[PDB]
């Protein structure tokens, strides 16, 4: 058991609104959800993006390689 | 009205017995309400609405 | 405290046991919704035992009847299309669940000590996993069915001495027929409870030490009981998942298997499109993209060597990716190569597929290869980076 | 609060057993 | 009919969907079932039931092929489930035998017909106009006689599409009621511990 | 208190304990639904087939017999009984007193035909089929549980609560009956 | 003392739950040999489990092809004649151990308090047992199969007002036919399953209080651990159970039944005689000597409602019947009352049989109607024979 | 034979029972086994194997 020192005050469930809090702060909450993680939307989405347009121009060149 | 809504607050089982009545009528309202609406989404095609059914030769 | 008297019941024998693994159990306050994926893995084994049971009392394992006894249930049992569909998408949803699990535990590194046998313990469960859902696919016995069975059980044919000798062992004969169907369906009704005692030990394993949080740090201070908070936590996602498993069953049932399963089996023809499963793809492709057969059977098993060997590589003492930018890129990187490897499988093995998924798999591989590294660097950082 | 509660519980069960069985037509 | 079989469906599936039991059961006894043994142990025929299957053109694959040169006529219970877009593959196959682009020659008994893999189809085009004669009086052209048989290969793959599509709205519409309730269940619980004030003495 | 979650409701305002029961119904009511779906349609799935409820009605023809022997006949999976009666077998079979008898039926009731004895030769008690030319009354005997029928298929000794089952049948000109 | 060096492995936590209930696990040092008999049930259950799921591979659940596998099991399968008599009489094994297993625990009233859940769970496991091995016996597909399936899928008829669509809802149909049969197949598989489960609940159950002992005393004074001792005590009887299941196994194979289900099923003839296995004849006595339907399902259930009820009888403070005289009689008068109740049940329904099936369940009831007197009054012993 | 089968039996299971392999394969030939069907689609005739 880990010794500990703090002051806790709760207010009961019933003595607040419940559902509001979603759609509050909705600018910050969009700006900081995009600010901290647009590198790792970047580093998930190029190269799959990139692999499967590559492979869609190199299918079309090979199609068009081949007619006459 | 304040009988009903005075049991249902203060029994338990008076509360699951509204549970199981609520969940009856409101499955069988959604199941005529969609029913309803599916009829309005597709008038002629039903196996009735089929003018010659009756007359096979 | 002497208990003279019965206090509340949850705390007498008869359900201690369940009240201090269940509903009392400490949990980290800051779970996140990510958390909520082993238990939705739970419902999912439970679903899929219990409409196997109930979809085995109509299916027939024998060739001459498999395929039209699954198109009797689909026809005549009443509420069987509703058995099977589910049944069928719910493997799907199954390896869904999985999935975001195992990314999930990727991401906050909760392979990590002292957790290294939980990860372990899960490493098994996904081969029981693939080996159940697989055998499951041949019940059918559709082309997809017999073809998939033949090419799985001919992978011991890369072993030089025994391995003709173990494929014609599984087939129970010199072809796939009735016999390898029977085995296959004995084997598919026993496995899922073989699944469910190695869940049971993989949640005790990590109920040793508790769950990691998102923030990969020392719990104790904040810990909260599993009920009611988590168990509601768990609810809104079981909810969700209801809604998306709802709408692959009763809208697109049929669009995340392909259509071959249903031409009877013909072992004279040949599909032109064999493919596993969407959730076998990565694995085939990584099979494919090594031209030996050994030395492809030999890099299937070195994904799980590699799986298994994560926990126990020295590593640096911190474990979220929330503080480790570089293993954040690197996870990331992995995800996309994942998914680039699933839908190179589903491609032709013909330019420019081969050399992008021989890329793939070097990727794949380079995730696990330079973890280790970045471990031994990375424990340097706190001498390096000071006040 | 004794015999008030096994009358509710046996309501409630018997509502129940309406709903999960739905006889509407054995009335006869 | 003449050279495919519907081997999954039977004429007790069409009462309550195109045919009353009436219409399907002068239907069946139109047809020659083969059925016994009898007392004496000897097979016999008799007109069909609402239950008989609907009737083979073959007797088995080899003899089938022998009819067809070699190329087999597949069973249409579930074609349109057992081909990629396979109510619109069957409607452009169907309508699209069309003379072959140029430099290219069809072996003597195949069909051209670029929808099918490969182009040469075994299969003559026997969707002509006036090939049917309708009931009901609308003109049986190539297009709506094309359109009408996918209508019915599509029901008799798929019979089972409408309870499961009003299952399907019901259940959504339901749930998602559900997880708007759920949603609540969880703040509900949890704004005690997210709401709470938490003094410690630690600043860094 | 922190705010960025959940605002609160202005102190001294009374409890929404009651708002919140009337939410939590809303999707009990679904819960419930669900669990009554799923389960019923489990259930459901091991009701007879709509293929099994397909073969379930049709009639066939018999010939002749001697007068004092049986021969089992063919339907649905249920064998059919037909006797012949002697003029002593039914001076013996109308003979027995109705009130002492647990299902009171007389035989002319149950024949058609003065001499000619077709009933469903299924036992009343739990289904097997009852051996002829045996028991203590000439009839039939079930060897299952003991339960013996008289000359008439009507119940005597044993478990069984009910006589033999009459099915409906009529004659042709002499030799054809029909079920 | 203060663990922080590794001692024992046994004491880690690897090992450390299988160590204190398998290895440590404290034991009264005077158990006779009638307390093996539960390991050897449990040892019986995985044979059985073992055996099934090797046949499951052979076997057909079709009513074309069910009679036809097993006899290809027999014949054409390497060492299937001995896979299929070890299921079979494996089956026999079971039953047997099983019930000198319950009346060691009637003898020594190890059903007393604090063992009550342990008998209860006992009650349930024998239940599932009892179905297990009957929808097992339909699967062959013989003459005794389908006529045995008959009537006890309509004993559910004894119901007045809904037991005919109870009937026709096990069936799947208006008769026993295909549909039967597959649905008792998927129960076959299934229900061993949850025998285990019910077997270790059963032993935890056990473990809360630990074993009764031949003398009925408390024995925390003299308790030796499990490991090595009643290990090799255990080790004495699994070999002599080896011995006498191979006697039945290689010299008599088919004494245990009865050649009818030989013969193919015929829904047309029933067999001049139709009977059980001999594990379920005291049951079927019992269900003939009442001379109307709903009464002998309701002795059939009152059976297990006794043996339910036994251990929440107010009785004397005694347990072993080696100090109660009158008790220890009246076991042994139950114990030939049984084995007569077998005996009638292979009988047919005739003089005097009748007669003697109907005593013999009046005596059968008597035992538990007058175990209650006997503690009541023997409550009274201690005042009444005074030094 | 001329009334009785013997279904579960076959020509190979008396081979090293009581007939060698030659002496049951000629037995065999001497039956007339119906097979198919042919290319053609037609059920056919052929010699009894030892299968
Ligand atoms: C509705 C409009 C809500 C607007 C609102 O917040 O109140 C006015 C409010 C002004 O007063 P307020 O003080 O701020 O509101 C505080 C509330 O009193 C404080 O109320 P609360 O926060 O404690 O929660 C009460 C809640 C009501 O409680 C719930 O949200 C739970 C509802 C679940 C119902 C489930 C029922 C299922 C069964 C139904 C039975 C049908 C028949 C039976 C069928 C059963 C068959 C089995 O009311 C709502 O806020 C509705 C939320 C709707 C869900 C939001 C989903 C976001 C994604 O306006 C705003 O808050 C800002 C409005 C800006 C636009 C927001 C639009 C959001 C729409 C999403
Ligand atoms: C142009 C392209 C280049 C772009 C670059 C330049 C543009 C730059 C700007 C572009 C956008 C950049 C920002 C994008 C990042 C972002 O939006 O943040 C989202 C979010 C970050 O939010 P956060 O505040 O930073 O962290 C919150 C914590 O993770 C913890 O979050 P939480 O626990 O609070 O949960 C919140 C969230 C978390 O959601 C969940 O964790 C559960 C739902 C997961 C859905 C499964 C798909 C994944 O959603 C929920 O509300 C869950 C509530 C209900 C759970 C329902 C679960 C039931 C299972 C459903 C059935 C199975 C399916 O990232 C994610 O968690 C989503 C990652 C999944 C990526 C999907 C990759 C696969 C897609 C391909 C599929 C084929
Ligand atoms: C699995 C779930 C088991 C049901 C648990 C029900 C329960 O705990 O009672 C609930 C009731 O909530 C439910 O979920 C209702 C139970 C649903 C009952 C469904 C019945 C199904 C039919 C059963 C079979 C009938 C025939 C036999 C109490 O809810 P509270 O919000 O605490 O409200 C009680 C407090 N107060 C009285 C002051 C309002
Ligand atoms: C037995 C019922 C106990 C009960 O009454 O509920 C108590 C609280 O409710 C509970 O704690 C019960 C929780 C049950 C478990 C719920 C967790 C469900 C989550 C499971 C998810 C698993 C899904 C995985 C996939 C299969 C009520 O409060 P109490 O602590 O005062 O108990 C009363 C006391 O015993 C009287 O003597
Ligand atoms: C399946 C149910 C059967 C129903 C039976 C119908 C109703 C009968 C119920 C009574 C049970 C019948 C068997 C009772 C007699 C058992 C034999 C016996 O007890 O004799 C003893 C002799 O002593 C007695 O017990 C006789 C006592 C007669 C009864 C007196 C009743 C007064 C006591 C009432 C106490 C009630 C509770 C007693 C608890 C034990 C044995 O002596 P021993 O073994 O110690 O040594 C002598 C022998 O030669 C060497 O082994
Ligand atoms: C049948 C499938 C599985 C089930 C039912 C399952 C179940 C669970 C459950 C209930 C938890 C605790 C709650 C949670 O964090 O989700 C958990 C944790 C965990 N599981 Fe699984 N699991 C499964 C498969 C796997 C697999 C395949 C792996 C990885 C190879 C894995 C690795 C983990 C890890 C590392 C944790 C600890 C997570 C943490 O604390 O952050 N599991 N599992
Ligand atoms: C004891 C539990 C189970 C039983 C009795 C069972 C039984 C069956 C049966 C009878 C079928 C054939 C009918 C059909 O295809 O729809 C089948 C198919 C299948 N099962 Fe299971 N199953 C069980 C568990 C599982 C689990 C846990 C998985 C997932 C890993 C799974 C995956 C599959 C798959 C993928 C199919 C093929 C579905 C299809 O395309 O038709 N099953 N199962
Ligand atoms: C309008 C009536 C018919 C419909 C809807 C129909 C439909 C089809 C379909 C969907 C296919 C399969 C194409 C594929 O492999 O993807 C097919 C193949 C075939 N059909 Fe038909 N068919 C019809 C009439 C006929 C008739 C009358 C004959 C014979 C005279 C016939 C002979 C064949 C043959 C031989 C094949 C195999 C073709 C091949 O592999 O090249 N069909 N048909
Ligand atoms: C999951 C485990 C089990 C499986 C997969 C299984 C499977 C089978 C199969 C396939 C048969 C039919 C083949 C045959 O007749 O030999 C069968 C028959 C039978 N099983 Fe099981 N079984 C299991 C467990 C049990 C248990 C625990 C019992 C006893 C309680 C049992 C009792 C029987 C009996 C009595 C027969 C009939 C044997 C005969 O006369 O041939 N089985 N079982
Ligand atoms: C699959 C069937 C069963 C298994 C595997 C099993 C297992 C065991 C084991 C291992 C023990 C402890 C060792 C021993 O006393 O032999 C035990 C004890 C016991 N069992 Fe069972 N059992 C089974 C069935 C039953 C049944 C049917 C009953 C009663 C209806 C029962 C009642 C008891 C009791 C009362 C004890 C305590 C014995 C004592 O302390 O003297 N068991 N069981
Ligand atoms: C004090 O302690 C002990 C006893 O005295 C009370 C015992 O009576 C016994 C011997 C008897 C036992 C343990 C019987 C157990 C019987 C059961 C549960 C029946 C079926 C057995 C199975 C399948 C084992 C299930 C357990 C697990 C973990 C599943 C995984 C196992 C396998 C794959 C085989 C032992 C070993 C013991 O030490
Ligand atoms: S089945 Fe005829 S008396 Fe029991």
């Amino acid at each position: 058991p880990v010794k500990l020192k703090a002051v806790v005050y709760a207010l009961s469930p019933f003595q607040q609104k419940i559902m509001t809090g979603l759609w509050k702060d909705l600018p910050e909450k969009i700006h900081h959800k995009v600010s901290e993680n647009w590198i790792s939307a970047t580093l998930l989405v190029t190269p799959v993006v990139g692999t499967y347009w590559y492979a869609q121009y190199f299918k079309e060149q090979e199609k068009l390689e081949h007619r006459f | 009205f304040e009988g009903f809504y005075k049991l249902i607050m203060r029994r338990n089982s008076v509360y699951v017995t509204f549970i199981i009545a609520g969940a009856f009528f409101g499955e069988r309202a959604v199941d005529y309400g969609v029913h309803k609406l599916w009829e309005r989404n597709n008038v002629g095609k039903r196996y009735e609405d089929i003018s010659v059914l009756g007359q096979r030769p | 405290t002497i208990r003279n008297q019965r206090f509340s019941l949850l705390k007498q024998p008869i359900s201690s046991t369940l009240n201090q693994h269940l509903v009392d159990y400490p949990t980290p306050s800051n779970l996140s919704y990510w958390w909520g994926f082993g238990s939705l893995a739970g419902i999912c084994l439970v679903i899929q035992i219990v409409t196997g049971v109930f979809l085995a009392m109509h299916y027939t394992p024998h060739v001459d009847l498999a395929f039209n006894s699954v198109e009797h249930i689909m026809r005549d049992v009443e509420g069987g299309w509703l058995l099977r569909y589910m049944h069928a998408n719910g493997a799907s949803m199954f390896f869904i669940v999985v999935y975001l699990h195992i990314f999930r535990g990727l991401y906050y590194a909760s392979y990590s000590s002292p957790r290294e046998f939980v990860w372990c313990l899960g490493v098994v469960i996904f081969l029981l996993m693939i080996v159940t859902a697989f055998i499951g696919y041949v019940l059918p016995w559709g082309q997809m069915s017999f073809w998939g069975a033949t090419v799985i059980t001919s992978l011991a044919s890369a072993i030089p001495v025994v391995g003709d000798t173990i494929v014609t062992w599984l087939w129970g004969g010199f072809s796939v027929d009735n016999a390898t169907l029977n085995r296959f369906f004995s084997l598919h009704y026993l496995l899922p409870f073989i699944l469910v005692g190695a869940s049971l030990l993989h949640l005790a394993a990590l109920h040793q030490y508790g769950s990691n949080n998102p923030l990969g740090v020392h719990s104790e201070m904040d810990k909260i009981a599993f009920y009611p908070y988590f168990y509601v936590k768990d609810l809104v996602g079981w909810v969700a998942f209801a809604i998306f498993f709802s709408i692959w069953i009763f809208y697109a049932p049929n669009v995340l298997g392909h259509p071959d399963n249903y031409i009877p089996a013909n072992p004279m023809s040949t599909p032109p499109h064999i493919v596993p499963e969407w959730y076998f793809l990565p694995i085939y492709a990584i099979l494919r993209s090594i031209p030996d057969k050994a030395g492809g059977v030999a890099a299937i098993a070195l994904v799980f060597i590699c799986l298994l060997a994560l926990p126990f590589f020295k590593s640096m003492y911190v474990r979220s990716s929330s503080f480790r930018p570089i293993y954040q890129g690197m996870f990331w990187l992995l995800l996309a190569d994942c998914l680039l490897l699933g839908w190179i499988g589903c491609q032709p093995v013909e330019a420019p597929f081969v050399t992008i998924g021989q890329i793939s798999s070097l990727v794949f591989f380079l995730f696990f290869a330079i973890t280790p590294i970045l471990g031994r660097v990375g424990r340097g950082i706190p001498n390096s980076y000071t006040d | 609060i004794d015999i008030q509660a096994a009358a509710g519980w046996g309501i409630a069960a018997a509502a129940g057993a309406i709903w999960v069985v739905q006889p509407f037509g054995w009335i006869k | 009919a003449s050279c495919h079989s519907m081997s999954l469906i039977s004429y007790r599936d069409l009462v309550g969907v195109a045919y009353t039991e009436e219409e399907a059961k002068a239907m069946a006894a139109e047809i020659e079932v083969v059925d016994g043994p009898n007392d004496e142990g000897e097979m016999f025929t008799r007109p069909g039931k609402l239950s008989d299957r609907l009737p083979e053109p073959y007797s088995n694959e080899s003899a089938a092929r022998f009819a067809n040169g070699g190329a087999y006529p597949p069973d249409l219970s579930l074609v349109t489930k057992a081909r990629h877009n396979g109510q619109n593959y069957v409607f452009a196959l169907l309508t699209g035998y069309r003379d072959p682009p140029a430099g290219i020659s069809i072996r003597e008994g195949l069909h051209y017909n670029p929808y099918f893999p490969g182009g040469a189809i075994a299969m003559p085009k026997m969707l002509n106009d006036e090939a049917v004669e309708y009931e009901d009086g609308t003109p049986a052209t190539e297009a709506q006689m094309g359109k009408d048989v996918v209508s019915f290969l599509s029901w008799a793959a798929e019979p089972e599409m409408e309870e499961r599509k009003l299952m399907g709205f019901k259940w959504i519409f339901l749930l998602s009621l559900a997880l708007l309730q759920a949603a609540y269940y969880r703040r509900l619980k949890w704004s005690v511990l997210k709401s709470r004030k938490l003094v410690l003495d630690v600043v860094n | 208190y922190d705010d960025h979650n959940h605002e609160r409701y202005p102190p001294g305002d009374p409890s929404k304990r009651a708002f919140a029961y009337f939410v939590l119904s809303g999707g009990r009511f679904v819960y419930a639904s669900v669990l009554r779906l799923l389960v019923l349609k489990l259930i459901v799935s091991m009701s007879a087939s709509k293929d099994v409820l397909a073969l379930a009605s049709l009639e066939v023809d018999l010939g002749s017999i001697e007068p004092g022997t049986t021969v089992t006949v063919k339907w649905r999976g249920k064998p059919v009984f037909i006797r012949r009666r002697t003029e002593d077998d039914i001076k013996l079979a109308n003979s027995v007193d109705v009130g002492s008898l647990r299902d009171p039926q007389e035989d002319s009731v149950r024949v058609k035909n003065p001499e000619w004895l077709v009933v469903v030769g299924v036992c009343t008690h739990l289904g097997c089929i009852p051996l002829p030319n045996a028991g203590d009354y000439g009839g039939w005997f079930c060897p299952c549980h003991g339960s013996h029928y008289d000359i008439s298929g009507r119940i005597r000794k044993g478990p069984a609560p009910y006589n033999l089952e009459v099915p409906t049948y009529s004659f042709l000109e002499e030799n054809k009956l029909l079920i």
